[PDB]
C-alpha cells in the first residue's frame, strides 16, 4: 500500500481495515509499552538508572 | 477466473503485490544487516565468549 | 457448502465490527475478525508454551512441561520472560483468544439467526480463567497466584492451594461446585439415556414421542422436567457449577485464610445452642 | 512387587492403554454417528459429492416413525433446492448475496427446512398444535398473563396488530406460536415475543411493518404442517439479520 | 398428580403420578431399612440429643469396620456391623432400582439407556463400598455414610496412596466430569439457542430434520470444524458421563491393588513434574 | 510464487489471502522478537553483556 | 509426484493441498527449530560451546 | 390485624392464613425452645443450676 | 392513599412480614452474638 | 387502577395499614427504651467499662 | 407514556414519592447528627488521638 | 455347537457371530498373556528364573 | 480523523462509535491510574517521597 | 478363513475389512514393539545386557 495505490478500497473494506488496524496498533502500542515496564533500563515509571549493568 | 478477478485485474493487483513484497524484503534484510552488526547471531566452536 | 443443507446458509451477516472483509469461510470454520484475532492469539500462545518447553533445563515430556507465574515478590508487575514473564504473556494471550473465540460465537449465531445462550455460556468458562488467573490475582496482590501452564503442575498448584486451608473439601462453595458438576453428570446421563432411548426404542417399537419422554420421569422420581426444561436445567446446573467454583476460589484467600473446617462454626456454635 | 509385568511396565499402565483403545474406539463409533445427516459433504464450487470411507460413513439406521413411515439416516437425499442468493466468483467459502427479499425466499438465517407436509400429532393421533379456541379442556393458567388481546409492537417500535389466540402445543401444554391478527393474521413463534404485562404489550423485535406483511401463513388457520412451522419460525429467525436494516 | 406454578416455569408443573411397581416397593424397603440404621446409628453418636444431632449432623456418621475386623462377614454391631448392614441393605435397594428403571423403560417401549447409565454409577459406587474391600480384604477401606466423614475419607484415600492427583484413571474421570459439564451446557444453550425453531422437540427433529437442527449442526461445524446430529450429541453426552463413573471404579480398583503409590508411579511413567530444589539440605531425619 | 506469476489471483482470493499472510506475518515477527528477549545476549532491553558464554 | 506427473492435480485440488502444504512445512519448520533451540550445541541464540560434552 | 379489622378476610384465604400462621408460629417454638436448651441456664432437661456465670 | 391502586395491598404485605421477620432475626441473632448483649449467656456488662 | 381496589377501599387499608404500622413503631420503641435501659448500646469515650 | 401511566396518575405518584424521599432524608440527616455527636468521622492531623 | 449342528446359523447372524466371537476371543487371549506376564515365573520376556517359590 | 473529516459518520455509526470510544477511553484511563498508583513515585495517595531510588 | 474360502467377501465388505485389519494390525504391531521396549533384555534402544537375571 503506497500513496498512489487508491483502488485498495475497491477491494479491501475500508470499515473493515480501520477497525482491525486501530484494534492491531492499541495492542502493539499496550504491548511495546508493557515490555519497556518490564526492564530495569526503560521502566520510566520505576525510575531505575540507565546504567543497568 | 475462479475468484472473480479478471487477468488484467489480477496482473495489476500482482505488480503492487510484488512491488510491496519485495520492499519488504529489502528492508528485512538491512534490518537483518543492522541486527549482524549490533550483535552476530551465529555462534563460533566456543561460544559466545 | 460443505454438508448436503449447509449451502443456503452461507450468506453475509453478523459481524460484531461492520464489515465485509473477513466475511469468509476456511473449510468448515467461519473466519471473522475474532477468528483472525483468535488465530493470532492462539499462534502466540502455543509458540510461547513451545519456547518455555525448549528452554525448560530439565529436559521436561509432555505432561512435565511447566511454564511457572513469577515469584509473589513480583507483586502484580513484570517479570523477566523467563521468571514469570513467559506465564504473563501467555496470559494475557489466553484471555485474548478466549474472547475472541466467544465473539466470534456471536457472530456465527448472527449469521445464523439463533440465540447468543452458546457465547453467553462460554463466557462462565472464560470468567472461571479469569478469576484464577486474574481477578484472584490481584485480589492478592501478586500475578505468582495463578496456577502454572502445565498439564500435570497446574494439579500441583490445585493440590497446594488447597492444602493451604487444610481441608478444602470443607469449603461451602467446593460443596456446592461439587453438588452441582455431580447433578449436572446426572442430569446429562438422564437426558442422553431418554431422548437414545425414545429415538432408539428397539425391535417391533416405533419412535416415542413426548409423552412417553414426560411418562418415563414421571413415573421413575415422580416428576417430568420436560424437554425444553431439560435443557434449560442443564444450562442452568453447568453455569451454577462454574459460579460456585468461582465463589469458592474467591473466597480461599481473598476472605477466608484459615483452615476451612473451622468456619462451619458459625453453625457449630449458632446463638440458638 | 504386585501389580509389575517389568522394572517399568505394570498393570495399571496396560488397563490405561486398554481403556485409551476403548476410548478411541468410542469416539470413532461417536464420530460415525455424527455423520448420519449432511453427508457425504459436498465441495463449495459446484456441488460435487466427496466420497467417504464406508468406515466413517454408517450403514443407514431405519427409524420407525410414531404416526407410520419409516426414516433413514443416512438416507443419499440431498437439499437441492435453488438458492435465491449469488455470489462474485466461486471462490471455496465466499458468503452469498441474497438476490431479492431473504425473507420471503428463504435465504440465510430464513432458510428452512423441508419437513413432512403433514401437522404433527400425539400419542393418539390428533393434532399436536392447534389454537386454543378449538380445545376446551386446555386453558391458560391463571397465575400468568393473557397474551390474548396484548398489541403487538415489531422493532420499528410500532403497534402492527393485537394478538387475537394463542396456539398450544397439547402433548407438553406450552404455548408455542401466538396467532396475531395484523392491524391478515400471522403465527408469532413465542420465544421470539417478548411481553409486557404492565402496558399489555408484545414486542416482536425481529420483524419490521414490512416483514410482518409478509410472514408465511399457515394453509388452515386450526392447522399447522411441520414444514409450515419450519418455514415461519424461519422466517422470523431470519427477520433479526434482515428485518431491522 | 399436583401441579407446581414454581416448577411449571424452569419446566413441566404436574408432579405425578409415580410407578413403583414390585421392584419399586422392594428398593423402598431395603433402601428405608438402610436409612433407619444410618440414621438412628447417627441419632445415638449424639446421645440420642436432636439439639446435638441438629448440630453435628454434618460431622455424624455411620462408620465402617477398622482394619482390625478385616473382611470379617459380619463384624460386630457397634464395631462396624451396623455400616456393613446399611451397606448390604443400600447395595439391594440400588440393584433393585436398577432392575426397575429397566423394566420402566421395557414397559414403555423405550430403550435401556438410562438403565446402562446407571450401571455405570452403580458400579463405581460397588467398587468404592463393595469390590474394592473384597480384593484389599479390609471393610475399613470403604467411605462412612457421613456428610463430612465421606469428604474425610476422600481426602484420607488421596493422601494414603500418594496424591490421586497422580493416578491417570482419576485424570480421566476428572476429564470426563469437566466433559459432561462441558458438553450439557453446550447442548443446553445450543438447543435453547434453536428454540426459535422447534429445536426442544429433538427426537421430532431426529426423525424429521428441521432448520433447528441444521442451524444447530451448522453452528458448531463453523465454530470447531465438526458437528453432531440432534441424536448423536445425546450418545456424546451419554458416554461422557458414563465414562466419569467407569473411569472412576477403574482407578479405584487400581488404588492399593496394583498401584500404592500414585506420585511414585507417575516418577516411574515421567509424568511427575520435577520442580527445582529450593531447600537443598532437607533430608528424612529418620533415615 | 514469482514475479511472473501473477496469475495466482485467480485461483488465490487476494482478500483472504492478504489477511492470512498479515496476520502470519505478524505472529511470525513477534514471535521471533520474543525468542531475541528470551535469551541474555540478544535481549536488547536488559542489555547484558555480549558475551554470555 | 515427479516433474513429469503434471496432472496430480486433476485429482488434487491445487489451492487446497497449496494451502495445506504451507500450514505443514511452516508446522514443521517451527518444530525442527524448537528441537534445535532445545538442545545445548545447536541453540544458536543461547551460544553455547560446540563441544557440549 | 386488629379485633374490629374482620375484613381481613376479604383479602386474605382464612384457610391459607391459618394454614402458613400454624406453620410459622410451630416453627418459631420450636426455634425458642431449642434456644432455650441450647443455654445452660434455660436447659430445664440438663437442669444445671441457675448461676451459670 | 392511592398506593395500593398500584402496589397489590397482599403481596406487599407478605413480603414486607417476610423481611421483617427476617430483620428481626438477623438482629436478635447479631445481639447474641456479643458477649454484652446476649441476655442468654448472661455475661457482665462492663 | 394498576391494583383491583377502589379509591375507598384503598384509603380504608391505608388507614388500617398506618394504624398498625404506627402500633409495630411504638412497640418497637418502647422495647429499645427498655433495652438501653437494661444495657446501654452506644459506648462512651473509653468504651463497656 | 412508555409506562401507560397517565401524566396526572404519575404527578400524584411523584408527590407521594418525594414525601416519602424527603422524611427518608430528614431522618438520615438527623440519624448522621446523631452519630457526629456520638463519635465524629472526620480525623483531624493528629487522628484518632 | 458340534461339527453336525449346521442350523445355529439360522439362529445366530455368522457376520456378527465372527465379529463378536473374535472380539472376545482377542480379549480373552491378550487377558491371559497379560496374566502370565504378571507373574514370575510365566513372564517370558522379564526371564525369572523359573524356581520361583 | 480530522476537524474537516466530517463523512466519517456516513461510514461509522456514530453512536457504537461513541460507545465503543467512551468504553476504550474509560479502560485507558483505569489502566493508567492503575499503573501510576502499582509505582513508587506516582501513588499518590501513598505518598512516598517523589525522590525514589 | 483358508486359500479357498474366497466367499468370505460376499460377507464382509473387501474395503472396511481391509481397513479395519489394518488397524487391528498396527495396533498390535504397536503393542508388541511397546512390550518389547518395557523389558530390560529386548529393549533394544537402551541396549542393558542381555543377562538381565
Ligand atoms: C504511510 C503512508 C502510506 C504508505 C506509503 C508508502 C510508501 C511511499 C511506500 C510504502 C511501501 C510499503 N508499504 Mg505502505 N503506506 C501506507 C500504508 C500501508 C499499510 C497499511 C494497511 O497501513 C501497509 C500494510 C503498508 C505496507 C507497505 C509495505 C508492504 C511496503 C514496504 C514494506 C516496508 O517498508 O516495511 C514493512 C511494512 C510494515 C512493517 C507494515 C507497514 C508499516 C508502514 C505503514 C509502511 C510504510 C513505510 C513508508 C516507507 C513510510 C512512508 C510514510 C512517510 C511518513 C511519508 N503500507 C499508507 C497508505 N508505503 C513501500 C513500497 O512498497 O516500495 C517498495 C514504499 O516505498
Ligand atoms: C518477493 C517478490 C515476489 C517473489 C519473487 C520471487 C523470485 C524471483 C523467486 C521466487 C521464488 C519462490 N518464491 Mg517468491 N515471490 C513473491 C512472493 C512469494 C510468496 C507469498 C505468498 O508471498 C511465497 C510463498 C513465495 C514463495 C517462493 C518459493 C516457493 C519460491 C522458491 C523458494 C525459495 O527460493 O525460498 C525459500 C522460501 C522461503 C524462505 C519463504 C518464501 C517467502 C519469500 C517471499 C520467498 C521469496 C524470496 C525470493 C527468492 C527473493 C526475491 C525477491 C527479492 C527481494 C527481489 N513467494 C513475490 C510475489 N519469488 C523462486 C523460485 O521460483 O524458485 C526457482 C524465485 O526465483
Ligand atoms: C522437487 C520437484 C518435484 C519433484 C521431483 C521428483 C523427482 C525427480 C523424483 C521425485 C520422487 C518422489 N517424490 Mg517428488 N517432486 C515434487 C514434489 C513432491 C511432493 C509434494 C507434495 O510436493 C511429494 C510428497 C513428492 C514425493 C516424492 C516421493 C513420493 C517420490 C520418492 C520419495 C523420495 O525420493 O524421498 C522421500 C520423500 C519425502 C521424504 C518427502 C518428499 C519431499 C520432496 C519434495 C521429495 C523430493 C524428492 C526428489 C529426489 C527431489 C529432487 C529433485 C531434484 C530437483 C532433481 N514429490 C516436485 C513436483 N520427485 C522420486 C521418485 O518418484 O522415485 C521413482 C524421484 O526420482
Ligand atoms: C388478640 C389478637 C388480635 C389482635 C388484636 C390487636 C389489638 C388490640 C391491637 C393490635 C395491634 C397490632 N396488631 Mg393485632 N391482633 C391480632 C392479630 C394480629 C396478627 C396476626 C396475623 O395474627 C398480626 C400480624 C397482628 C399485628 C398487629 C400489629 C401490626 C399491630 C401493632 C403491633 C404490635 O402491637 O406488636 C407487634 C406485633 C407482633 C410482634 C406480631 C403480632 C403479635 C400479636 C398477634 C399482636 C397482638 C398485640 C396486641 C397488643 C394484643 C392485645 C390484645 C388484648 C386483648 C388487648 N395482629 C388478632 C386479631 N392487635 C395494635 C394496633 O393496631 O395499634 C394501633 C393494637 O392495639
Ligand atoms: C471345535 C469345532 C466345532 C465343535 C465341535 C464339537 C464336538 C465334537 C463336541 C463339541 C461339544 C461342545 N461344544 Mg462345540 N464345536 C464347535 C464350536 C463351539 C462353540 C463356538 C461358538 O464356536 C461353542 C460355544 C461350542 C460349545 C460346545 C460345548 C457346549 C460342548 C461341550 C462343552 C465343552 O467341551 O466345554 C468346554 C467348552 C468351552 C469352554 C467353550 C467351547 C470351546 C470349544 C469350541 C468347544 C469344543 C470342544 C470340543 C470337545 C472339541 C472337539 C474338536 C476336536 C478336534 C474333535 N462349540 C465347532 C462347530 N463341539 C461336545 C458336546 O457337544 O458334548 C456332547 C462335543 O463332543
Ligand atoms: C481532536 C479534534 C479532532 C481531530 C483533529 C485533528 C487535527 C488538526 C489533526 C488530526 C490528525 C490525526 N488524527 Mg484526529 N481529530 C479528531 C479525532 C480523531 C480520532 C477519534 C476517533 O476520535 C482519531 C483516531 C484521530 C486520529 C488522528 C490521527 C490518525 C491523525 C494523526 C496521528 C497523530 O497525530 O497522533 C497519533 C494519534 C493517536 C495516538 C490517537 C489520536 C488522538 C487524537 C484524538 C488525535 C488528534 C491529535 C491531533 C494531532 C491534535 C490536534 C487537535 C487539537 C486538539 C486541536 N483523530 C477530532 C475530530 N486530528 C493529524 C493529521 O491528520 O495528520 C496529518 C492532524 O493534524
Ligand atoms: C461454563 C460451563 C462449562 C464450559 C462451557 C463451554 N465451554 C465452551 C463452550 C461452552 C458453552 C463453547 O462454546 C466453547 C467451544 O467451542 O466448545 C467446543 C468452549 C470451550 N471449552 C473448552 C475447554 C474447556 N472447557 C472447560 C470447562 C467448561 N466449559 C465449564 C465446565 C474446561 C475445563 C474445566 O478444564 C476446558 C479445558 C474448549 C474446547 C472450548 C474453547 C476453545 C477456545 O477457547 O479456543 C480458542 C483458544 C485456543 C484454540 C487455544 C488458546 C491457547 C492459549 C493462547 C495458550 C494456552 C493457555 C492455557 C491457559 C494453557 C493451559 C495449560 C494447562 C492448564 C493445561
Ligand atoms: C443472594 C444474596 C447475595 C448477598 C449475600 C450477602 C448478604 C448479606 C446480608 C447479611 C445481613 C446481616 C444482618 C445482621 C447479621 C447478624 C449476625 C447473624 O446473623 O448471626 C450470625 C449467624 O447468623 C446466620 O447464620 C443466619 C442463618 C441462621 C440459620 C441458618 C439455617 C452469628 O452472629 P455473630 O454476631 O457473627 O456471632 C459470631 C461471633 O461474633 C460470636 O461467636
Ligand atoms: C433418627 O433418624 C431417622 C429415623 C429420623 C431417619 C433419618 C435418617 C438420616 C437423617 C440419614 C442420613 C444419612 C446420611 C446423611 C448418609 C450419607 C451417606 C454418604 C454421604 C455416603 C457416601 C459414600 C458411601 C459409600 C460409597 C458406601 C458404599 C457401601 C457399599 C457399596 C457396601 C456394600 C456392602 C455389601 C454389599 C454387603 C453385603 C453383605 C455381606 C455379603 C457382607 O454379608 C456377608
Ligand atoms: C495494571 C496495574 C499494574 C500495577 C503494577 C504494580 C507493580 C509495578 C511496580 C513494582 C514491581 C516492579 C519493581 C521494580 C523492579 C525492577 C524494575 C522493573
Ligand atoms: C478484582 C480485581 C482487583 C481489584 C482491585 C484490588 C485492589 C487491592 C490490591 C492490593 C495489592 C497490594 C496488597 C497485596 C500484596
Ligand atoms: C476397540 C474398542 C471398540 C469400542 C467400540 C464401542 C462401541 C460402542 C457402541 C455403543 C452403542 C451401540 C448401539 C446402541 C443402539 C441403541 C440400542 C437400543
Ligand atoms: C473437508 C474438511 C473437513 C474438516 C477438516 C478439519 C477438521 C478440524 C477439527 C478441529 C477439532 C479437533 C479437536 C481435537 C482435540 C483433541 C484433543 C486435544
Ligand atoms: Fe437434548
Ligand atoms: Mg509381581
Amino acid at each position: 500500500m503506497t500513496f498512489s495505490t487508491h483502488k485498495v478500497w475497491l477491494m479491501f473494506d475500508p470499515r473493515s481495515t480501520l477497525v482491525a488496524l486501530a484494534a492491531f496498533l492499541v495492542v502493539l502500542a499496550l504491548l511495546i509499552h508493557f515490555l519497556c515496564l518490564g526492564h530495569d533500563r526503560f521502566n520510566w515509571l520505576e525510575g531505575n538508572p540507565a546504567a543497568t549493568k | 477466473s475462479s475468484t472473480g478477478l479478471t487477468e488484467a485485474e489480477a496482473k495489476e493487483f500482482h505488480a503492487v503485490y510484488s512491488q510491496s513484497a519485495a520492499g519488504f524484503l529489502a528492508v528485512c534484510a538491512v534490518a537483518h544487516v543492522l541486527a549482524w552488526m549490533w550483535r552476530p547471531f551465529w555462534p563460533g566452536a566456543e561460544g559466545w565468549v | 457448502a460443505m454438508l448436503s443443507f449447509e449451502r443456503k446458509y452461507r450468506v453475509r451477516g453478523g459481524s460484531l465490527i461492520g464489515g465485509d472483509l473477513f466475511d469468509f469461510w476456511v473449510g468448515p470454520f467461519y473466519v471473522g475478525f475474532f477468528g483472525v484475532t483468535t488465530l493470532f492469539f492462539t499462534f502466540v500462545g502455543v509458540a510461547l508454551i513451545a519456547y518455555g518447553w525448549v528452554m525448560d533445563p530439565s529436559d521436561p515430556t509432555v505432561w512435565q512441561l511447566s511454564i511457572a507465574p513469577p515469584d509473589l515478590s513480583y507483586g502484580l508487575g513484570f517479570a523477566p520472560l523467563m521468571e514469570g514473564g513467559l506465564w504473563q504473556i501467555i496470559t494475557i494471550c489466553a484471555v485474548g483468544a478466549f474472547v475472541s473465540w466467544a465473539l466470534r460465537e456471536v457472530e456465527i449465531c448472527r449469521k445464523l439467526g439463533i440465540g447468543f445462550h452458546v457465547p453467553f455460556a462460554f463466557s462462565f468458562a472464560i470468567a472461571a480463567y479469569v478469576a484464577l488467573t486474574v481477578v484472584r490475582p490481584m485480589l492478592l496482590g501478586a500475578w505468582g497466584h495463578g496456577f502454572p501452564y502445565g498439564i500435570m503442575s497446574h494439579l500441583d498448584w490445585v493440590s497446594n492451594v488447597g492444602y493451604q486451608f487444610l481441608h478444602f473439601h470443607y469449603n461451602p462453595g467446593h460443596m456446592l461446585g461439587i453438588t452441582f458438576f455431580f447433578t449436572t453428570a446426572l442430569a446429562l446421563a438422564m437426558h442422553g439415556g431418554l431422548i437414545l432411548s425414545a429415538a432408539n426404542p428397539g425391535k417391533g417399537e416405533k419412535v416415542k414421542g413426548p409423552e412417553h419422554e414426560n411418562t418415563f420421569f414421571r413415573d421413575t422420581v415422580g416428576y417430568s422436567i420436560g424437554t425444553l426444561g431439560i435443557h434449560r436445567l442443564g444450562l442452568i446446573l453447568a453455569l451454577s457449577a462454574v459460579f460456585w467454583s468461582i465463589v469458592c476460589m474467591l473466597i480461599s484467600g481473598p476472605v477466608w485464610t484459615k483452615g476451612w473446617p473451622e468456619w462451619w462454626n458459625w453453625w457449630y456454635e449458632l446463638p440458638i445452642w | 512387587m504386585i501389580g509389575d509385568f517389568s522394572s517399568y511396565m505394570d498393570v495399571a499402565q496396560i488397563v490405561l492403554y486398554a481403556f485409551w483403545i476403548f476410548l478411541f474406539g468410542v469416539i470413532f463409533y461417536l464420530r460415525r454417528e455424527d455423520r448420519r445427516e449432511g453427508y457425504p459433504l459436498e465441495r463449495d464450487t459446484d456441488g460435487k459429492i466427496m466420497s467417504i470411507g464406508p468406515w466413517n460413513l454408517p450403514a443407514p439406521k431405519i427409524f420407525y416413525k410414531p404416526q407410520g413411515g419409516t426414516y433413514s439416516a443416512p438416507n443419499a437425499a440431498r437439499d437441492t433446492r435453488a438458492i435465491k442468493a449469488t455470489r462474485v466468483g466461486n471462490f471455496p467459502g465466499a458468503p452469498l448475496d441474497p438476490t431479492g427479499d431473504p425473507l420471503v425466499d428463504g435465504v440465510g438465517p430464513a432458510a428452512y427446512a423441508e419437513r413432512a407436509d403433514t401437522p404433527d400429532k400425539t400419542l393418539e393421533g390428533r393434532t399436536r398444535i392447534v389454537p386454543l379456541r378449538t380445545d376446551a379442556d386446555l386453558w391458560l393458567a391463571p397465575e400468568d398473563p393473557d397474551p390474548r388481546g396484548m398489541a403487538v409492537v415489531a422493532g420499528c417500535r410500532t403497534t402492527v396488530g393485537a394478538v387475537s389466540d394463542v396456539w398450544v402445543d397439547r402433548a407438553e401444554n406450552i404455548i408455542r406460536y401466538l396467532e396475531v391478527s395484523l392491524g391478515k393474521t400471522v403465527l408469532v413463534p413465542m420465544p421470539m415475543a417478548v411481553f409486557n404485562d404492565l402496558t399489555r404489550t408484545v414486542t416482536v423485535k425481529s420483524m419490521d411493518a414490512k416483514s410482518f406483511a409478509n410472514v408465511p401463513t399457515p394453509k388452515s388457520a386450526e392447522q399447522i404442517t411441520l414444514r409450515e412451522e419450519d418455514r415461519i419460525q424461519a422466517y422470523y429467525a431470519g427477520g433479526t439479520l434482515y428485518a431491522n436494516k | 398428580s399436583t401441579l407446581s406454578y414454581w416448577l411449571g416455569k424452569i419446566g413441566d408443573a404436574q408432579i405425578g403420578p409415580i410407578y413403583l411397581g414390585a421392584t419399586g416397593i422392594a428398593s423402598l424397603i431395603f433402601g428405608f431399612v438402610a436409612i433407619e440404621i444410618i440414621g438412628l446409628n447417627m441419632l445415638a453418636s449424639v446421645d440420642w440429643n436432636p439439639v446435638e444431632f441438629l448440630r453435628q449432623f454434618p460431622w455424624l456418621a455411620l462408620e465402617p469396620p477398622g482394619p482390625e475386623h478385616g473382611l470379617r462377614a459380619m463384624p460386630p454391631l457397634n464395631e462396624g456391623g451396623w455400616w456393613v448392614m446399611a451397606g448390604f441393605f443400600l447395595t439391594a435397594s440400588i440393584l433393585l432400582w436398577w432392575v426397575r428403571t429397566w423394566q420402566r423403560a421395557k414397559d414403555l417401549g423405550m430403550g435401556t439407556h438410562i438403565a446402562w447409565a446407571f450401571a455405570s454409577a452403580i458400579f463405581f459406587y460397588l467398587v468404592l463400598g463393595f469390590i474394592r474391600p473384597v480384593m484389599l480384604g479390609s471393610w475399613s477401606e470403604a467411605p462412612p455414610f457421613g456428610i463430612f466423614p465421606h469428604l474425610d475419607w476422600t481426602a484420607a484415600f488421596s493422601i494414603r496412596y500418594g496424591n490421586l492427583y497422580y493416578n491417570p484413571f482419576h485424570m480421566l474421570s476428572i476429564a470426563f466430569l469437566y466433559g459432561s459439564a462441558l458438553i450439557f451446557a453446550m447442548h443446553g444453550a445450543t438447543i435453547l439457542s434453536v428454540s426459535r425453531l422447534g429445536g426442544d422437540r429433538e427426537v421430532e427433529q431426529i426423525t424429521d430434520r428441521g432448520t433447528a437442527a441444521e442451524r444447530a449442526a451448522l453452528f458448531w461445524r463453523w465454530t470447531m470444524g465438526f458437528n453432531a446430529t440432534m441424536e448423536s450429541i445425546h450418545r456424546w453426552g451419554w458416554w461422557c458421563a458414563v465414562f466419569v463413573t467407569l473411569t472412576a471404579g477403574l482407578g479405584i480398583l487400581l488404588s492399593g491393588t496394583v498401584v500404592d503409590n500414585w506420585y511414585l508411579w507417575a516418577v516411574k511413567h515421567g509424568v511427575a513434574p520435577t520442580y527445582p530444589d529450593v531447600f537443598p539440605g532437607v533430608t528424612d531425619p529418620a533415615a
